[PDB]
């Protein structure tokens, strides 16, 4: 059994697309951000 | 712009339009063309017979 | 949690890429080579440098012998891999490995000891709080942005096809072919001999790779292009060596990548990449094939040859039934696509559940990686 | 020569920033067109069935 | 060639821009951190890449941080004496079992930005 072992269940598919679109939008605005401060 | 005019996700009972089999598309139209349920109820002579028999 | 971003490291056979989560492009991209000197050292007071790794190993390649730690997607030498990881973490990104989790990528069909040793190295030495291992071709679908499709990833070490339908991957239809740009570079170095040019050292292999990246393309029809090349000299191009000598590649330009479609030029018995993709499609069920026909995704640096998409579409259309519609999706950023997918996977709020904690590793040894991940 | 170099660098940056918008518009136009394709073929199938 | 041009555009714009912003910020912060400790003696550096070439200021910084006496620099102004002075600091770091990778004297002398920044970062991770 356990076909869904590697992934969690009952997750909204829209959120992944929204965050992918956000990463896409970062290129169009090409805002330059420094790395996180240690 | 038809595509701006209406949105598939705005109305679920318009969303039913997209996901229909063709023979299911005929069955609804033909069956509400016939109006059998209206015919049986509106016709009295069969109606009170069914009433009293039950 | 909010300001802390997990590091994303794409680790292929050819080049290593690294950056932060939530970024569109990787911060550090550099070749994965480790070079060592071979000649006499006579000037006293210049200092001692035992090993050269990364981009500045390429700059001084004249006096070095170059070794690749990863061969065919397998880490043959682990000490050099530790050198590459240390140079990535400290010199390239200037981040402490304790601060952030690490996301790694690998080939689909690999020996188990590779994954176990990756987990052991990233916990025992660099002391990371969490780590995850994923498949490159799965991350390519994240970068594409679609739920379903078949991914053909071709890098420097290995080529592989995986199909995914509705977020479900079929393990029995995953196909692996040991035919990448490494063997294409070797084939180009072999076929450049018949024009009088000889490259033998490991330093000249980088020159051959540069020649391949600058003056190669895929012909749409092989026999017609061969007849055209025999008839006229319009196909010839000139390249300049680092010492100022000029060579003329001529006929070889469309013959080096043609070994991807016909492996019999290399003596291999295996099928071409188009036949491999078609066979991976027909190994799936009947119903999903149409969708798998419509969302073929190209990835990896080997698929950057001009005209690869048209030839692939023509071959798949010839193999497939005529009533289906065949299109090949190749973004311009298909060299870095895997890394982008990793960032998209690393920044999800749900994926914070799926990290492998250090306590779980301490309980379960290096065998925890097979139970999680994929 | 130095002044000419850096002013032309500024020109190059401005012009690539110009090209990126055309890239985005191309992508979103194609993503608009494909669903029109998928719509007309289904509706034509319905018409033939009728 | 069109998609090849687009790929060159992408890896010319974004990969360069993010790395250059990060290294500029790191350069300013490392300059302030070095200037704070180097102000105990009468020493100050304006540029991290240029003033660290001669190898004297690296010796002064390591002397301030560690607290014992390193060997005095080789008395010279040539390239060979410069390499010797940087190698002295690198060998003193080899005493403290601090792990440096892809670090040589000529890399500091020539002025490679990433390796100098990595050396400063490694020193910060050790001596804080
Ligand atoms: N612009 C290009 N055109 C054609 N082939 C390329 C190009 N760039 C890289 N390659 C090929 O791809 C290989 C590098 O692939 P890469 O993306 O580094 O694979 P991985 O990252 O999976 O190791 C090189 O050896 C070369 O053969």
């Amino acid at each position: 059994a356990v076909p869904n072992l590697f992934v969690p269940l009952n997750t909204n598919p829209k959120e992944v697309q929204e965050m992918r679109n956000k990463i896409r939008e970062q290129n169009l605005q090409d805002i330059k951000t420094a790395g996180p401060q240690s | 712009e038809r595509y701006f005019d209406r949105v598939d996700e705005n109305n679920p009972e318009y969303l039913r339009e997209r996901n229909m089999a063709p023979d299911l598309r005929q069955d609804f139209n033909m069956m509400e063309q016939k109006k059998r349920v209206s015919m049986i109820l509106q016709s009295p002579a069969f109606c009170e017979e069914l009433e009293s028999m039950i | 949690d909010d300001d802390i971003a997990a590091l994303v490291v794409d680790n292929g056979s050819g080049m290593c890429k690294a950056g932060f989560a939530g970024d569109d492009a990787p911060r550090a991209v550099f070749p994965s080579i480790v070079g060592r000197p071979r000649h006499q050292g006579v000037m006293v007071g210049m200092g001692q440098k035992d090993s050269y790794v990364g981009d500045e190993a390429q700059s001084k390649r004249g006096i070095l012998t170059l070794k690749y730690p990863i061969e065919h997607g397998i880490v043959t030498n682990w000490d050099d891999m530790e050198k590459i990881w240390h140079h990535t973490f400290y010199n390239e990104l200037r981040v402490a490995p304790e601060e952030h989790p690490v996301l790694l990528t690998e080939a689909p069909l690999n020996p188990k000891a590779n994954r176990e040793k990756m987990t052991q190295i990233m916990f025992e030495t660099f002391n990371t709080p969490a780590m995850y291992v994923a498949i490159q071709a799965v991350l390519s679908l994240y970068a594409s942005g679609r739920t379903t499709g078949i991914v053909m990833d071709s890098g420097d070490g290995v080529t592989h096809t995986v199909p995914i339908y509705e977020g479900y991957a079929l393990p029995h239809a995953i196909l692996r072919l040991d035919l990448a740009g490494r063997d294409l570079t070797d084939y180009l170095m072999k076929i450049l001999t018949e024009r009088g040019y000889s490259f033998t050292t490991t330093a000249e292999r980088e020159i051959v790779r540069d020649i391949k990246e600058k003056l190669c393309y895929v012909a749409l029809d092989f026999e017609q292009e061969m007849a055209t090349a025999a008839s006229s000299s319009s196909l010839e191009k000139s390249y300049e060596l680092p010492d100022g000598q000029v060579i003329t590649i001529g006929n070889e330009r469309f013959r080096c990548p043609e070994a991807l479609f016909q492996p019999s030029f290399l003596g291999m018995e295996s099928c071409g990449i188009h036949e491999t993709t078609f066979n991976s499609i027909m190994k799936c069920d009947v119903d999903i094939r149409k969708d798998l026909y419509a969302n073929t995704v190209l990835s990896g640096g080997t698929t950057m040859y001009p005209g690869i998409a048209d030839r692939m579409q023509k071959e798949i259309t010839a193999l497939a039934p005529s009533t289906m519609k065949i299109k090949i999706i190749a973004p311009p950023e298909r060299k870095y696509s895997v890394w982008i997918g990793g960032s998209i996977l690393a920044s999800l709020s749900t994926f914070q559940q799926m990290w492998i904690s250090k306590q779980e590793y301490d309980e379960s040894g290096p065998s925890i990686v097979h139970r999680k991940c994929f | 020569s130095e002044g000419q170099v850096r002013q032309l660098e500024e020109q190059l940056r401005i012009m690539d920033q110009t090209l990126k918008a055309l890239m985005a518009a191309e992508d979103k136009y194609s993503q608009k067109e494909d669903k029109y394709e998928e719509e007309i073929k289904v509706l034509s199938d319905k018409l033939k069935e009728a | 060639d069109n998609d090849n041009s687009s790929a060159r555009l992408f890896e010319r714009s974004r990969i360069k821009a993010l790395a250059d912003e990060r290294e500029v910020v790191q350069k300013k912060t490392f300059t302030k951190w070095v200037n704070s400790h180097l102000a105990r003696v009468s020493c100050r550096i304006t540029d991290l890449y240029k003033d660290l070439r001669d190898g004297r200021m690296l010796i002064k910084l390591l002397e301030v941080l560690s607290g014992e006496m390193l060997p005095k620099p080789t008395k010279g102004k040539m390239r060979i004496h410069c390499l010797e002075n940087v190698d002295k600091a690198l060998q003193f770091l080899k005493e403290q079992r601090v792990h440096l990778e892809n670090m040589g004297s000529h890399d500091i002398v020539d002025g490679n930005h990433r390796l100098v920044l990595g050396l400063i970062w490694t020193i910060i991770l050790r001596f804080q």
